[PDB]
């Protein structure tokens, strides 16, 4: 969540998420930046195993039944600008709603989701390619013109405004909201430069439990750490599981030196568990005990902007250019 | 924004258990002792509340 | 911001506590930009007389 | 070449929990029920949301997600309901629905919670778990919200929103005879619960010629059926599957000629 | 030159026929099979001619 | 293809199989050629029109027929980051599988012939083994020596030459292994691997099943046998630490005797050499020979449940300096390829008196990566990152 | 009068005076107004 | 829409048929069983019970790609049984196990109607 | 149609080429009503 007024401000390509969490290893540095009341990311419960295959080469399984619980659910708001306006004396332009009959450059897309005014009401479920405002331009009869969507958006229309701008030219701005889910391209990352997609999604009757019932959110690839030597990322998550299960929020002020890791190791057997974080996890599919321990706990993952809805496309005999005839975009 | 309804590692309720919470650390509580006196006995279902942060309180001191 | 020249991109030891030594972009701009620390203050002057 | 006679025997017995021992038994079976427990039990939610005004912070389909995740007692009467799939009506009808109905406005100054006591139902069977509250969401003075809803049945497949259960915990041999697992120092392990080793020393002695048997279980409930009908009815579901793929089976291998 | 008419549109030119998104990995394919989504094979096509065998199909 | 394309293994002709979700899915041992890896990459697919573009790229172009490259004359696709480690496990002396999961690993053969073969153990029960397991995925007939990256180089002196206590010296006889850890050396993309001879023999068409069914049957055992990485295979014992401690303060106490038996004019310049240069070398060697000790001090400690040592030894990920980094000592800072400058007037950093030459003043960091770095060493280690991050950034466009 | 290792949380408590009065953006606010 | 919706998961369209049988032709007596809809819960619940008889020789299963719904049995005895024998001989064996533990467990639940202590 | 203020959100029916203004606040933004067709969810 960036500012705490998002309602009022019609801001273009806004990001917020459903439920922010403070993390819980934190620095002493973060009381004066205040991120304890604007936080970006959620604290997940990482194991650090081989499973499956789909978490080779820098990717992560995650759990397909906490997605849907909310976990790292999203919203997606988007602006449109429109302006009417007299560049000429006959091409003048007006909002109005272009009928078949009078008007002549339309295309054969359906015009009845605009309303009297030109515009489109908040609250319908605007789709790809439908037109949201319709502006006719007056022939020296009357040649429309009009917005259409981008492809593939499947919003819904969150409000409209009408007011007067730098001058007396009246123009509207457009809102349109849409809810992303995570899925199997997005982009994940953790706060010491691990950044990875998402392989595949399993149910919770498939991920690795533990003797209690407790199976993790994310899965990462072991071989991610030995080659570039975060370990940083392996006390945080030896830290974290100290802090929630005493109820305190640790402290990882950098230069600390009342803070080893024989001090954290012996306040973790305290609580009933292995000094090091290892715990004996049993297999999803067969039930079977694992012959290695795998180091489990909880960490504080992001969730990054670069999503996979937004960077597919193809082209197969579209549209060509018209002095060189060179296909072109559209 | 406002807290879930079901730990996501879980499935435990604790949407209903936020004000509890507050009214426990009120008085005299500390945070581990708070959270047992609710029954949260996994380090996953502890984590929801120990490190929520509660932004729906300040949404409403915007005029509708 | 293409110049190859590595003197006025390498870390000095004069930026200690001043501007923070880890935060930069790479790409073409490495060490072109850089991001001042916590209690760095810039002064805003006054006259000598 | 035939089945075994496995033996229970409860433990505990609570209204959200129960722990039972399951001796005499395959591995493979004790961990297919295992599954039963979270995916394939039957479970009445939300599942159909439509709203006629909602002037609050959240917006739409933020309410929307927070009433499903609202758990229904789900006790009896779930026996009774078809799949919407299934049943010969129109889109929706009493034979396989049930119809919710929320409407709050605040007018007082002093804010007002939106708990699940507002969800009034018309069949007296299923209502939300109230017999604290539930919160979804918190009103200022001039905002208001009214929508109407439907619950059908499904499981833990479709939706995670349809398991009934909590965590299902689930271990067998707490020490290791059979060296399934293997310590590198087997001095820094704390011992299982259910053990009954010493108390100066780390494993039993290792039989090869072992087999996993005595399973223990402890399965909580998240409040929409009682503990100990979420095994009955796991069980009586598992049957229905083979019993059900035997009938296919004849059916392929007689019209083989 | 570059961006003129001779080292700009006769040698390196746009192409139809062509997609491109992010890659994940799948220990399940054979060294020489790709995974493709379906909202692209629904999109590029294949000219395939008429004859007496496939009529049909 | 991928997006800079800098040889013909850049470009490969696949075969369309269709998927749910919406992004691209490739096998791993293909990511060598292409150099891709999965954090937020794209590649391009362009479709053949016509029918005799369709057969030319079908029989000149496909990936199974561009398995060794006319560059180095060796193969460019090896078993990859996650299967490597995994073999070298599964192929140890004494790993004993009983009958359930034999057969269950034999339903992911997609050559097998349908015969199940003896064990090597049949009383007191039946056990097979991982080396008569993978002898099923060995095709055809063929004959390789290799050697392990472990192999003691004083062991074909004596006797055991052909017996080999610790199971090296790889040896596939008529298509089945009989002894020997498999690894990097016997894999991977090198040249006389046991894929390069499997190519040249056999031919292209049964290499790919030969990738396929390795892949396939170690990473099904693989979800039984488990890996991973915790902070426990990042730690050392008690008296370890005290000899490291001790080298360290051996090594600065010859520094210091140095130093100062230079201030007093008792150093005599080499050929070719200026006083200063002379003093700075025999310095560098007193460090530089100093922490190759603690490395191995490090090394020698290990345990063979560790799981660094498992990444290292299979040449998964890693090095053996990296072991040596994060447990024992980090070593000297350099800018410019010489030790840390005086970018005050006669000194580092102004926490330090003036004309100071000892080790820790001018870049020696002395800690571990566990123990954590004191500031003073946080920031030569931030100067050496930064010029080993600018380098990277010019290379590129130069070369292309 | 002295203050012996109560120091790690006496230093964190003049930070605080620090950032409560000067703020994280006093760069660029004050310039403008000179 | 690039998402496939929740219920393909399970729910059988309208041409398919739930199982299917094919005959191996490289060895004799052996046969492959292509369950359609289905997973592991079912997969490895036949398999632990086709071991426990002594007239088997091969049992195993795999469910070729996790993104599609869809498992393989494979089955070899000796030359005086039959895989289609073996196969339903060994899902009446677990109904006949199923309901008897349901018996032994409703008996243990009203064994404390009040309580035995 | 119907328009509400930015400021009191007092409804008023600003018709077709007509200036944009409320009434009893004096205010140029103006927010279009929410629409009357209505539009269903899933809880999923
Ligand atoms: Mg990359
Ligand atoms: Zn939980
Ligand atoms: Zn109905
Ligand atoms: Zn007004």
């Amino acid at each position: 969540v960036y500012i705490t007024n998002f309602h009022v401000r019609m801001d273009t390509l806004a990001h917020v998420l459903y439920y922010p969490q403070k993390p819980l290893v934190t620095t002493r540095s973060m009381e004066y930046l205040r991120f304890r009341e604007l936080p970006a990311g959620i604290n997940s419960i990482v194991a650090i195993a081989s499973y499956t295959g789909y978490n080779q080469e820098d990717s992560v399984i995650m759990n397909r039944s906490a997605v849907d619980r909310g976990f790292f659910r999203s919203v997606f708001y988007r602006s449109y600008k429109e302006q009417e306006s007299k560049k000429g004396f006959d091409q003048e332009e007006v909002f109005e709603k272009p009928t078949r009959e009078t008007c002549q450059g339309m295309r054969h897309a359906i015009y009845d989701k605009l309303d009297d005014d030109g515009l489109i009401a908040p609250g319908v479920r605007v789709s790809g390619d439908d037109v949201i405002i319709g502006k006719t331009v007056t022939l020296p009869t009357k040649r429309d013109c009009s917005t259409f969507l981008r492809t593939s958006e499947t919003g819904i229309v969150d409000q409209v405004m009408v007011t007067l701008n730098q001058e007396g030219y009246k123009f509207c701005k457009i809102r349109v909201r849409s809810v992303r889910i995570p899925q199997i391209g997005d982009k994940f990352a953790s706060r010491h430069g691990q950044k990875g997609t998402c392989g595949i999604q399993y149910r919770q009757e498939d991920m690795p439990f533990t003797c209690e019932g407790i199976t993790p959110d994310i899965i990462i690839n072991p071989h991610a750490i030995p080659s570039r030597m975060t370990i940083g990322h392996l006390i945080e998550c030896l830290q974290g599981k100290v802090s929630a299960n005493k109820g305190e929020i640790g402290d990882a002020t950098p230069f600390n030196d009342a803070v080893n890791v024989q001090k954290i190791s012996n306040l973790l057997s305290d609580y009933g568990y292995h000094l090091r974080g290892n715990e004996v996890l049993y297999n999803g599919f067969t039930g079977r005990k694992i012959t290695s321990q795998i180091f489990i706990g909880p960490t504080y993952y992001q969730r990054l902007k670069h999503m996979v809805d937004d960077k597919i496309h193809s082209r197969a005999r579209g549209p060509i250019q018209i002095l060189n005839r060179q296909p072109m975009e559209g | 924004m406002i807290i879930p309804v079901r730990c996501f590692t879980c499935g435990k309720i604790v949407g209903n258990k936020w004000e509890a919470y507050l009214g426990l650390l009120q008085a005299e509580y500390t945070e581990g002792d708070a959270l047992d006196a609710l029954g949260l006995k996994r380090y996953c279902c502890r984590r929801m509340l120990l490190a929520h942060v509660d932004l729906i309180e300040k949404l409403l001191n915007y005029a509708p | 911001r293409d110049g190859k020249l590595a003197k006025p991109r390498q870390l000095h030891n004069t930026l200690w506590g001043m501007v923070c030594p880890a935060e930069t972009p790479e790409g073409h701009a490495v060490g072109l930009v850089k991001n001042l620390a916590l209690m760095a203050y810039i002064s805003v002057g006054s006259q000598p007389s | 070449p035939y089945a075994n006679q496995p033996t229970v025997r409860i433990t505990e017995l609570t209204d959200e929990n129960v722990k039972f021992i399951i001796e005499n038994t395959d591995l493979a079976v004790a961990n297919s029920i295992r599954r039963v427990f979270i995916a394939e039990v039957p479970i009445i939610a939300i599942d159909w949301v439509q709203i006629d005004a909602n002037s609050s912070v959240l917006h739409d389909e933020f309410i929307a997600h927070r009433l499903g995740l609202i758990p229904l007692t789900s006790d009896d009467i779930v026996d009774k309901l078809q799949y919407s799939r299934d049943c010969t009506c129109e889109e929706f009808c009493p034979e396989c629905s049930v119809e919710f109905t929320l409407d709050v406005r605040c007018n007082e100054d002093q804010t007002r919670h939106v708990t699940s006591r507002d969800l009034i139902s018309n069949s007296p069977r299923v209502i939300p778990v109230t017999s604290d509250d539930i919160l979804i969401v918190k009103l200022r003075k001039g905002q208001e919200l009214r929508l109407r809803a439907y619950a059908k049945k499904g499981f833990g497949k479709e939706h995670a929103k349809w398991n009934p259960t909590a965590g299902v915990a689930f271990e067998y041999d707490p020490d290791n005879a059979l060296r399934h697992t293997v310590y590198p120092k087997p001095e820094e392990w704390p011992k299982s619960e259910y053990s009954e080793l010493d108390e100066d020393e780390s494993q039993a002695p290792y039989d090869p010629n072992g087999k996993p048997e005595r399973f223990y279980y402890n399965v909580e409930s998240c409040g929409s059926l009682r503990p100990e009908t979420i095994v009955l009815s796991a069980l009586s579901g598992l049957k229905k599957k083979l019993s059900d793929l035997q009938t296919q089976l004849s059916h392929e291998i007689q019209s083989d000629v | 030159g570059k961006e003129g008419r001779v080292r700009g549109n006769l040698m390196g030119k746009r192409v139809d026929f062509s997609a491109r998104t992010v890659i994940t990995p799948d220990p399940n394919l054979s060294i020489d099979q790709v995974g493709v989504p379906r909202s692209i094979a629904a999109n590029m096509t294949f000219a395939e001619i008429v004859t007496p065998f496939n009529i049909d199909r | 293809n991928r997006q800079p394309t800098l040889h013909k293994m850049s470009m490969m002709g696949h075969r369309v199989r269709i998927l749910p979700w919406s992004t691209f899915r490739l096998n791993l041992s293909v990511t060598t050629p292409y150099n891709a890896d999965f954090d937020g990459d794209e590649m391009n697919l362009h479709l053949p029109q016509s029918l005799e573009t369709r057969a030319e790229i079908q029989e000149l172009a496909m990936v199974p027929r561009m398995i060794v490259t006319p560059q180095s004359n060796r193969p460019v696709m090896g078993i990859v980051q996650d299967t490597l480690t995994a073999v070298r496990k599964f192929t140890k002396r004494d790993v004993f599988l009983e009958r359930g999961e034999v057969m269950n690993l034999l339903m992911f053969l997609s050559t097998w012939d349908g015969k199940v073969p003896q064990p090597a153990i049949l009383k007191p029960r039946p056990l097979w083994t991982g080396k008569q397991i993978f002898s099923l995925i060995i095709p055809g007939h063929i004959n390789c020596i290799r050697t392990h990256s472990t192999h003691p180089d004083d062991e074909d002196s004596g006797p055991y030459k052909h017996i080999s206590p610790g199971d090296t010296k790889v040896v596939v006889e008529n298509g089945e292994l009989i002894m020997g850890i498999l690894c990097k050396k016997s894999l991977g993309t090198s040249a006389g691997s046991l894929v390069h001879i499997s190519y040249l023999e056999m031919g292209h068409d049964i290499t790919r099943l030969f990738y396929s069914n390795i892949q396939t049957v170690i990473n099904n055992w693989l979800l039984i046998e488990g890996h991973t990485i915790g902070i426990g295979d990042s730690i050392a014992d008690s008296k370890t630490y005290q000899d490291i401690q001790n080298t360290i303060k051996k090594a600065k106490q010859d520094v210091i005797e140095v130093i100062e038996k230079a201030h007093n004019n008792e150093l005599e310049p080499t050929p070719g050499n200026t006083l200063r240069q002379t003093f700075e070398n025999q310095v560098n060697r007193i460090l530089n020979d100093a922490r190759d000790k603690t490395g191995s001090s490090a090394q020698k400690s290990l345990s063979e449940y560790n799981n660094f040592k498992s990444m290292v030894v299979s040449g998964a990920k890693g090095s053996k300096i990296n072991i040596s980094q994060v447990i024992a000592v980090v070593g000297q800072q350099n800018v410019e390829g010489k030790r840390i400058p005086f970018g005050f007037k006669h000194r580092t950093l102004p926490h330090f008196i003036k004309d100071d030459y000892g080790p820790e003043s001018r870049g020696f960091v002395e800690n571990s990566y566990l123990a954590g770095l004191t500031p003073t060493e946080f920031f030569f280690h931030a100067m050496g990152g930064r010029e080993g991050l600018i380098d990277t950034a010019v290379k590129t466009a130069e070369t292309g | 009068e002295i203050t012996p290792d109560l120091w790690q949380e006496a230093c964190w408590i003049v930070i605080s005076s620090y950032f409560d009065e000067k703020g994280l953006v006093r760069q660029q606010l004050d310039s403008f107004d000179e | 829409m690039n998402a496939p919706p929740a219920f393909e998961s399970f729910l059988l369209f309208e041409g398919e048929k739930k199982i299917t049988i094919n005959k191996d032709t490289k060895v004799p007596n052996a046969c492959l069983f292509t369950i359609n809809k289905e997973d592991h819960t079912l997969g490895n619940i036949i398999k632990s019970q086709l071991l426990k008889d002594p007239q088997v020789l091969f049992a195993g299963y795999k469910v070729p790609h996790p993104l599609e719904h869809k498992i393989i049995i494979r089955v070899q005895t000796t030359p005086d049984y039959s895989p289609q024998e073996a196969f339903t001989n060994a899902i009446t064996d677990l109904i006949s196990e199923l309901s008897l533990l349901e018996e032994r467990f409703r008996v243990a639940i009203k064994d404390k109607q009040e309580g035995i202590e | 149609m119907i328009y509400i203020c930015g400021e009191c959100h007092t409804e008023n029916e600003i018709k077709s080429r007509d200036p944009i203004r409320c009434r009893e606040c004096g205010y140029r933004i103006m927010y279009k009503k929410r629409t009357k067709r209505l539009v269903v969810f899933d809880a999923r």
